[PDB]
RNA sequence: GGCCUGCU
RNA sequence: AGUAGAAACAAGGCC
């Protein structure tokens, strides 16, 4: 039958009908009479629509061939011959522009004169039944319907026929051409009734070929095919198989509970080796401040001018000389770098306006100090294979180092009060609710407690230094840059003040990965002689740069004044995390506020004021040789703030591992102290897990010592 | 933790002496000469000036730390204090 | 006096101050170089936990595979992957018996979803291993490349737009003699059957960074695109199953987890009378993923899909069949340094099979020596067990089956147990009349776990009396206690854009106040610090200050120009009006009534060249990877302002041979923008159909010109011009 | 006119012609998401790192013809170098602030009508009345509650057709909404937003947010009302309760 | 010396 | 040298 559509109809219509065939997903080889019927429907749609044009009037202009002009409007514009999505697109667009009613089924054409749709259907059966059939299929329709049938008859409601009658003679001539051409073909044994509305399909997902063999190799050891295994599974029913293997399984497979008593836990062993060194990016306990007493705010001002003005406030400069060498570098380079920094600072002082940011010369001194041109050149393996020295990067456990007493004192003095306010908080919306007033009062109390704390000063120092370093690295990637360490505080009298700890020289910072390292050299003034705790300054070079006179009742001290100079490095991640050190304030004060709220849930009243003023209640916050010492809530605030600050400063994988594996043991010990009969399956394994995190970090070793002290004081 | 030292006194040069410290933990023995501050002696490790001569030991059942000094020198002459991690000290005088 | 914070625990219980034990204020550990060492170590460890299995050689991939299932029962407490098929089938049968109709229903909804799912659902995924280039690429890019290759090779069933048809094409590709791929350096290369099989069965290994809570780094894996559809269907089934199990806690959030934990502890302890003792085990499973054999997941799913259409069973079984034969790419490689000659070199991992061992240290030398037998075409066969939690939900199903297997109806003894399982972590409440009963119950639970290939970490687990325990960093002490140290890293600027960062910060403060019991004063301090950091990050200072920045001049002139300066946004250098009462209001709407009409109009102008919206999914959704958890998405309330710009892209593609991808990106985006202008609903609802672009665009041009004349700007001259231009593009597409 | 003209210009060049011809409508989404740009793992780090560069943001090409290349002192506002995989050009953040002080102005009176949810929140809070804070232990129990206070009793899919018919009336397709509640919602949001020119996508997104019901599990103590849950952070705490009555009541 | 890139 | 820690950075590539 398909030979007929090969022969007669034009290409355009046959591929339109083929795409309509693909539309609903049925195959053309099984039933083709539908293809012919609907392609004839589509053909009558065209032949009825084309050759029919309109101009600004009604009364369509009919031309056998559209002449070249702007007057190519089509009388009837076709609906079908398009995908369902576009057919409904045209339906909705016509409804929204023509203000007509939206039909629920697919029309075939639209006309302007009568501003409505045409649903053309030419069926094998006579018209006077198919018409009202499709009419009762369509609900309350104003779209006019018109149908032909092979006998040659026409019909329509309203007795309406919308265009010329010679066109309809055309239609029925086409119709009988179709008819008495099948006459030569002979199809009416099924042509009248060949489609009955079949819609059914079964989804087929068959495993075959290579993928089947893979299925045959992904079974238990004693199975040969997926078919057999699935049959076995379907036939499988529970018949007490877990019990049999449990009985047969060796009894050494057990989870015996070892009781956890007061005498069970042993102190954590600390590693032994050379004392632990300093790792901070700046001096914490041995910092010195040169000040100007200016009225500018933290960010307000220009760095270089402030630094120069602060440094001019000090008199007593001496020619620098080596006091304590780096022990691994070239100290003369550090000396020359310091003198170069001074010289270029003067050079800025001379000229017209202090630059906002200064670049330094790339001398051999800072070329060595900043580690320039030291990365091995990257080459290909095929060119370097016979080199005996060629091997992997050194990948082994870090060097072992024992704890020293300097970190303990540094933390002790990091929780001490100061003679300045190191936090100038921002603005918030004016409090409107009583709860907001309570929150503001609490916040004011904590700010009064923590602002005068060395932890806040360290927070500001780190934030400013890391912000400046990151910005300089991102801006001046190539050229070495000078950045004075600046921090602005407020005195007890209320006068604002600036403080200059020293200088940082940032080097080449072409940082691609988050782990890539930018090297800088840090110089900081101090008065602490490095000849008393040399092991804490393994990586520092310390010079003697001047003498300071601070008013004291013992005449006047006239102390020496040294310069701690070192080469340090950071990374994008480290800079970003060090510039978010202000969340240590959060951590600490959230803990304290949780304490206050928990206690106030007992007594139905806010308990902040008496906690902060009466200072009756105290918490164990340290141990003295006499015994455990307790301090007021403010001291707890400062201690927790210092702990968070040191966590942010000495952060490392060792800290995370020890924190987790020691929190586990802390929970076990707490369960013991709560009389909850705690038990363990392998306590030695937990101990070994904790002890492997303690390698060389001073902070984690101090935490381990604190944990041992807590165990000793606990378990009683 | 209260601590009491015993076993000090006047001794000959090249003589011997067993200090003992009763307690109420790691322990240490430290000394103080008349003209000076504290000097490390032993812990339970010994200092350079006393190594080989002196031996530190403890009985955890008796709650006592001992310091067995031998082959004494006139430069051992000090108050020997016991410490837990301080005693009043026991006078040792070598001559 | 020496300060010691830990002594604070002598007065404050450990859980009431547990936040102090979370050093989440410093930089988390990161990996620096290759992850090849970790990948090799994981492969060797997975293969040696199942050493007593049986060896075979796949006839298709030619790789050695180790099957430990039904192997000898363990005789020691060391990890073991010798799961027994009959035991696990019985466990699943008991799970079904205790929950009748679970499998049949879940299979019904899964069948609905599979037969109505679309291909585009695969684009909604993070990095995936594209085999066309042998590298990780965004899910959409890899899917597009694979579809292009399939269409070039003759597999065009995916044009039906159905994920099931895409999987049919994927499987049909397995039986092809020779496929063709494209490489740029374009060159057409031919892949034989075995090479393509291994490229479709392989995984890409990387090192996990920003992982807090352990000293050592780990390795993670990413699968290809051929196997992700089957994984999607299997995980859909597993999620539908677990949603019907109250003992599971994987498909829920954190608060639901806490609620279920409280309910189970109350149920276990309350029902227990005075005579019965109760004990809670806070258990962690050692080597959870390395001991889960994909064959056992195949067994579980084929038991689940019993009495179901065979096509459903086949499509759900394809995934574990491929995992059982999965291969893993070793990784980036190894970098060597020579200090004598002062140079460095980078050898790819694919050379580990043949490269001499003189360059490697003892540990790496032994690892390579042990893993070499499993190396096939630069990748190692990893049949014995899963790599990194790809089947999280099925593992949770197995754990829930174990938990339910002790409902006192199967224990047949006075003791019994229950609890909650979330993959790699569990809380087990066991009750028994005496300590001997508790010991026997825990011993039998451990033994049954060892029969299913699941191991309990004795070093990271402990048992106490009920009332105090831990679960996924949630510490329960007669009621869950807030931590607030897990969410600390999320208190900074997110890094999306100005308005997005502001809204996300305020919303995070609000949420942590609601859930994590953040205090009022602490919340105010957090708001102040966040505002400070926000102003210092975006160079948007109050405007009345003299802080010179790269943006302080325009901000200051805008400040001096504005009359009601209280309406200026913090992004434009205005005062901050936020407070505890205003944390749930966008900044634009909070300052709407205070803004000057000129500034208000300039700010919220639709014609601004900065705002760009791509799809309904990416309107106000921000992907923030939370600390100690999987990547998560958040809805943030924000008004589309001129500050909603999107930041610069990487721009490093210009120096790579894969430079033509940018031209293809630009052309695809131009075509997509044209289509959207032709089809405005393209973004909100993704268009569907089987026609091509130009057909729809030209035909809609026809119709829209028509109707927009029937009322609108068009004129006959223009309408006819459009009609004949449509004809022109038609004849152009003809040729 | 224009649209078909850039269509013809695209089809003029062979590569785009092939892309338009061979690519089917269904693959629309795929190729639209086809990109070499990886999703950032650490957005904060790079946002703090990119903002230190010059020209850190991106904007459409049209910015080159509305904003001058430099400001009064000569600080550059935009660059002509396009982004990696787009025709957009990289520009400095000042071009934002500049647009807010001398850029074109419009009538933003209809934004309150569009962003109905946020402005309703503001109005509800502005007329709220606070009360005394009572300090007592709060038994926070976890419950499933609806957060959206303006949901019109419609699901996502249920209101998606409404949203399309309100914004994209022609792409609705087969669906014609039956429920009369949807009829009235369509009428109201059609006549209200008849000429709003913000964007079809944002209008659809905000209509989805407003009409679609959404639910989440939260620890609550009292309240349980939709209006009382949006301020759950302000009314309920660990040991304090703040009586509050939104402006709606 | 000149120019390109900074998660590809 | 320095940062850092089971492998890396201490710029890369292209002419």
């Amino acid at each position: 039958m398909e030979d007929f559509v090969r022969q007669c109809f034009n290409p355009m219509i046959v591929e339109l009908a083929e795409k309509a065939m693909k539309e609903y997903g049925e195959d053309l080889k099984i039933e083709t009479n539908k293809f012919a019927a609907i392609c004839t429907h589509l053909e009558v749609c065209f032949m009825y629509s084309d050759f029919h044009f309109i101009n600004e009037r009604g009364e369509s202009i009919i031309v056998e061939s559209g002449d070249p002009n702007a007057l190519l409007k089509h009388r009837f514009e076709i609906i079908e011959g398009r995908d369902r999505t576009m057919a409904w697109t045209v339906v909705n667009s016509i409804c929204n522009t023509t203000g007509a009613e939206k039909p629920k089924f697919l029309p075939d054409l639209y006309d302007y004169k009568e501003n409505r749709f045409i649903e053309i259907g030419v069926t094998r059966r006579e018209v006077h039944i198919y018409y009202l059939e499709k009419a009762n299929k369509i609900k309350s329709e104003k779209t006019h319907i018109h149908i032909f049938s092979f006998t040659g008859e026409e019909m329509a409601t309203k007795a309406d026929y919308t265009l010329d009658e010679e066109s309809r003679a055309r239609i029925k001539t086409r119709l009988f051409t179709i008819r008495q051409e099948m006459a030569s073909r002979g199809l009416w044994d099924s042509f009248r009734q060949s489609e009955r509305g079949e819609e059914t399909i079964e989804e087929r997902f068959e495993i075959t070929g290579t993928m089947r063999r893979l299925a045959d190799q992904s079974l238990p050891p004693n199975f040969s095919s997926l078919e057999n295994f699935r049959a076995y599974v379907d036939g499988f029913e529970p018949n007490g198989y877990i019990e049999g293997k449990l009985s047969q399984m060796s009894k050494e497979v057990n989870a015996r509970i070892e009781p956890f008593l007061k005498t069970t836990p042993r102190p954590l062993r600390l590693p032994d080796g050379p004392p632990c060194s300093q790792r901070s990016k700046f001096l914490l306990m041995d910092a010195l401040k040169l000040s100007i007493e200016d009225p500018s705010h933290e960010g307000e001002g220009i760095p270089l001018y402030d630094a120069i003005k602060c440094m001019r406030t000090f008199f007593g400069w001496k020619e620098p000389n080596v006091v304590k060498p780096h022990e691994k570098g070239i100290n003369p380079n550090y000396l020359l770098a310091w003198k170069q920094v001074l010289a270029e600072l003067q050079d800025i002082e001379n000229e017209e306006k202090i630059p906002k940011t200064k670049n330094m010369k790339k001398t051999s001194q800072l070329k060595w100090a900043l580690g320039e041109n030291m990365a091995p050149e990257k080459v290909d393996f095929d060119d370097c294979k016979d080199v005996s020295d060629l091997k992997q990067y050194d990948s082994d456990e870090p060097e072992l180092r024992s704890l020293a007493s300097w970190i303990q004192s540094e933390f002790n003095k990091a929780c001490e009060l100061t003679d300045s306010s190191w936090i100038e908080l921002d603005e918030i919306g004016e409090d409107v609710a009583p709860i907001e007033h309570i929150a503001s009062m609490r916040r004011n109390y904590f700010t009064a407690e923590v602002s005068h704390c060395r932890a806040t000063e360290y927070i500001m120092k780190g934030v400013y230094i890391n912000t400046a370093l990151l910005n300089a690295s991102c801006a001046a990637m190539d050229d070495f840059q000078l950045i004075p360490m600046i921090s602005k505080c407020r005195t007890k009298e209320g006068r604002r003040k600036t403080n200059l700890y020293g200088f940082i020289i940032k080097g080449r910072s072409h940082l691609r990965n988050d782990t890539d390292v930018v090297n800088f050299v840090s110089m900081e003034f101090s008065l602490t002689d490095p000849r008393l705790e040399p092991h804490k300054w393994e990586k520092y070079c310390v010079l003697e740069i001047g003498d300071m006179l601070l008013r004291s009742a013992i005449g006047q001290v006239s102390r020496p004044m040294f310069l701690y100079v070192r080469t340090n490095g950071t990374s994008k991640i480290k800079m970003k995390w060090g510039m978010e050190m202000r969340r240590c304030l959060l951590q600490s004060l959230q803990q304290i506020e949780s304490m206050i709220e928990a206690e106030s849930s007992v007594k139905e009243k806010d308990m902040t004021k008496e906690f902060f003023e009466n200072k009756s209640e105290t918490w164990p916050i340290g141990e003295s040789p006499k015994g455990v010492e307790e301090g007021s809530i403010g001291k707890v605030c400062r201690t927790l703030l210092a702990k968070s600050v040191f966590n942010s400063l000495y952060a490392s994988p060792q800290l995370e591992g020890f924190s987790a594996e020691s929190r586990k043991l802390l929970l076990i010990v707490q369960a013991l102290r709560d009389n909850l009969e705690p038990g363990t399956f392998d306590l030695g394994g937990l101990y070994e897990a904790i002890e492997e995190c303690l390698i060389n970090d001073p902070w984690v070793l101090l935490n381990a010592s604190w944990f041992n002290s807590f165990l000793t004081h606990a378990l009683r | 933790v209260q601590l009491q030292e015993s076993g000090g006194g006047l001794v000959q040069a090249g003589d011997s002496l067993r200090l003992s410290c009763t307690t109420s933990y790691g322990v240490g023995w430290f000394r103080q000469a008349p003209g000076e501050e504290r000097e490390f002696g032993a812990s339970i490790y010994y200092a350079d000036s006393v190594k080989g001569r002196f031996t530190i030991s403890r009985d955890n059942a008796k709650n006592t730390v001992y310091l067995q000094m031998n082959s004494l020198k006139a430069e051992d002459t000090a108050v020997y204090y016991c410490a837990a991690r301080w005693g009043q000290g026991t006078q040792v005088t070598v001559s | 006096m020496d300060v010691n914070p830990t002594l604070l625990f002598l007065k404050v219980p450990a859980q009431n101050a547990i936040s102090t034990t979370f050093p989440y204020t410093g930089d988390p550990p990161y990996s620096h170089g290759t992850g090849t060492g970790y990948t090799m170590d994981t492969v060797n460890r997975t293969h040696q936990y199942s050493e007593k299995g049986r060896w075979t050689t796949n006839t298709e991939t030619g790789a050695p595979q180790l099957n430990p299932i039904d192997g000898p029962l363990p005789e020691d407490n060391e990890p073991s992957g010798y799961a027994q098929t009959d035991c696990v089938l019985e466990a699943m049968a008991f799970l079904e018996e205790s929950h009748p109709g679970i499998f049949e229903n879940s299979c019904l909804e899964t069948m609905e979803v599979v037969q109505q799912t679309r291909v585009d659902k695969l684009t909604q995924g993070r990095q995936t291993y594209d085999w066309t280039l042998n590298r990780n690429q965004p899910a959409a890019t890899a899917l597009a490349n694979t579809i292009e290759v399939f269409r070039s090779n003759g597999l065009t069933a995916n044009e039906s737009g159905r994920l099931i048809d895409f999987l049919k094409d994927v499987m049909e590709s397995m039986d092809k003699e020779e496929m063709e791929i494209t490489t740029h350096f374009k060159k057409k290369q031919r892949l034989n059957k075995r090479s393509y099989l291994i490229r479709a069965l392989t995984l890409n290994t990387m090192t996990k960074d920003a992982e807090r809570g352990k000293l050592k780094r780990r390795a993670i894996a990413t699968p290809g695109m051929q196997i992700r559809g089957f994984v999607y269907f299997v995980e859909t089934l597993a999620r539908s199953i677990c949603e019907k199990l109250e003992q599971s806690g994987l498909p829920v959030g954190g608060n639901e987890k806490k609620a279920k934990l409280a309910n189970v502890v109350r149920k276990m302890m309350t029902n227990s009378q005075d005579t019965e003792l109760s004990f809670t085990i806070t258990g962690d499973n050692t080597k959870w993923n390395e001991n889960q054999n994909p064959r056992m997941f195949l067994a579980m799913i084929t038991y689940i899909t019993r009495n179901q259409p065979e096509w459903f069973r086949n499509v759900l079984s394809i995934a574990p069949i491929m995992f059982s034969n999965k291969m893993a790419r070793l990784g980036k490689g190894y970098m060597f340094e020579s200090k004598s000659m002062k140079l460095r070199t980078q050898i790819p991992a694919e050379m580990l099979a043949s490269i001499d061992l003189k360059y490697f240290n003892d540990s790496t030398r032994k690892k390579i020596e042990k893993i070499r037998p499993l190396l096939i075409d630069g990748t190692a066969s990893l049949s014995p067990g899963m790599m990194m939690g790809m089947f999280n939900m099925l593992s949770t199903v197995l754990g829930v089956s174990i938990l339910n297997l002790g409902q006192k109806r199967y224990t047949k003894t006075t003791y019994w147990w229950d609890g909650l399982q979330s993959s790699d972590d569990f809380a087990l409440i066991v009750n028994a009349p005496n300590h001997e009963g508790i010991q026997a119950g825990v011993d039998r639970f451990y033994r049954t776990c060892k029969l299913l290939g699941i191991n309990m970490s004795k070093k990271k687990s402990y048992i106490n009396r009920t009332g105090t325990f831990e679960f996924t960093s949630f510490f329960y002490r007669y009621g869950f206690v807030a931590n607030f140290s897990m969410e600390l890293p999320s208190f900074g600027v997110s890094g999306i854009n100005e308005s997005a960062d502001m809204s996300i910060g305020v919303t995070v403060i609000k949420n942590n106040m609601i859930n994590n019991d953040l205090g009022p004063a602490t919340a105010q301090m957090a708001l102040q610090l966040f505002i400070k950091d926000y102003r210092y990050t975006y160079r948007c200072h109050r405007g009345d200050t003299q802080i010179q920045t790269r943006r302080s001049f325009e901000i200051k002139k805008l400040w001096e120009q504005t009359r009601s300066k209280a309406g200026l946004l913090v992004s434009d250098g205005g005062p901050n009006l936020y407070n505890i009462r205003n944390l749930h209001i966008p900044e634009v709407c909070l300052k709407w009534e205070l803004m000057d009409e000129d500034y208000q109009g300039r700010l919220c102008n639709p014609l601004n060249p900065f705002v760009s919206h791509k799809e309904i999914e990416s309107v106000n959704n921000a992907v923030m990877m939370p600390a100690h958890g999987p990547a998560k998405n958040m809805e943030y309330d924000a008004v589309a302002t001129t500050h909603s710009w999107i930041p610069k892209r990487n721009r490093s593609i210009l120096n790579t041979s894969q430079r033509g991808i940018l031209e293809d990106e630009q052309m695809y985006q131009k075509c997509c923008n044209l289509f959207e202008k032709f089809f405005p609903s393209s973004s909100y609802r993704r268009p569907v159909g089987i026609s091509s672009m130009v057909e729809a665009m030209v035909s809609r041009a026809r119709i829209d010109a028509r109707i927009d004349f029937e009322s609108g700007r068009i004129k006959k001259e223009e309408f006819a011009e459009i009609m004949k231009i449509c004809s022109t593009i038609e004849e152009l597409r003809r040729q | 006119m224009e649209r078909i003209k850039e269509l013809r210009d695209l089809m003029s060049q062979s590569r785009t012609r092939e892309i338009l011809t061979k690519t089917t409508v269904d693959h629309m989404a795929i190729i639209k998401k086809y990109t070499s740009g990886r999703q950032e793992k650490n957005p904060a780090l790079r946002m703090k790192w990119m903002m230190a560069m010059k020209y850190p943001i991106t904007a459409d090409k049209r910015i080159m013809e509305m904003i001058p290349e430099r400001n009064e002192q000569g600080q550059t506002l935009w660059s002509k170098t396009n982004d990696a995989g787009s025709d957009r050009v990289m520009v400095s953040p000042l071009a934002v602030t500049w647009w807010n002080r001398n850029g074109p102005t419009t009538s933003a009176v209809h934004y309150p009508k569009i962003y109905k949810t946020y402005f309703e929140k503001v109005e509800r809070l502005k007329h709220g009345t606070f009360g005394p804070v009572h300090f007592r232990n709060q038994v926070k129990i976890r419950r499933r509650v609806d957060i959206n206070p303006g949901h019109a009793d419609l699901s996502a899919k249920e209101a998606q057709d409404v949203i399309m018919e309100v914004v994209f009336p022609n792409e609705v397709g087969a669906r014609i909404l039956t429920s009369e509640s949807q009829l009235t919602i369509t009428k109201e949001k059609k006549e209200e937003l008849q000429d709003c020119k913000i964007s079809p996508l944002m209008v659809a997104y905000m209509l989805e947010r407003e009409l679609v019901r959404k639910t989440r599990f939260l620890p609550v103590a009292g309240g349980t009302s939709s209006v009382y849950i949006e301020v759950l952070h302000l009314t309920q705490g660990t040991c304090w309760e703040q009586m509050y009555t939104p402006g709606g009541e």
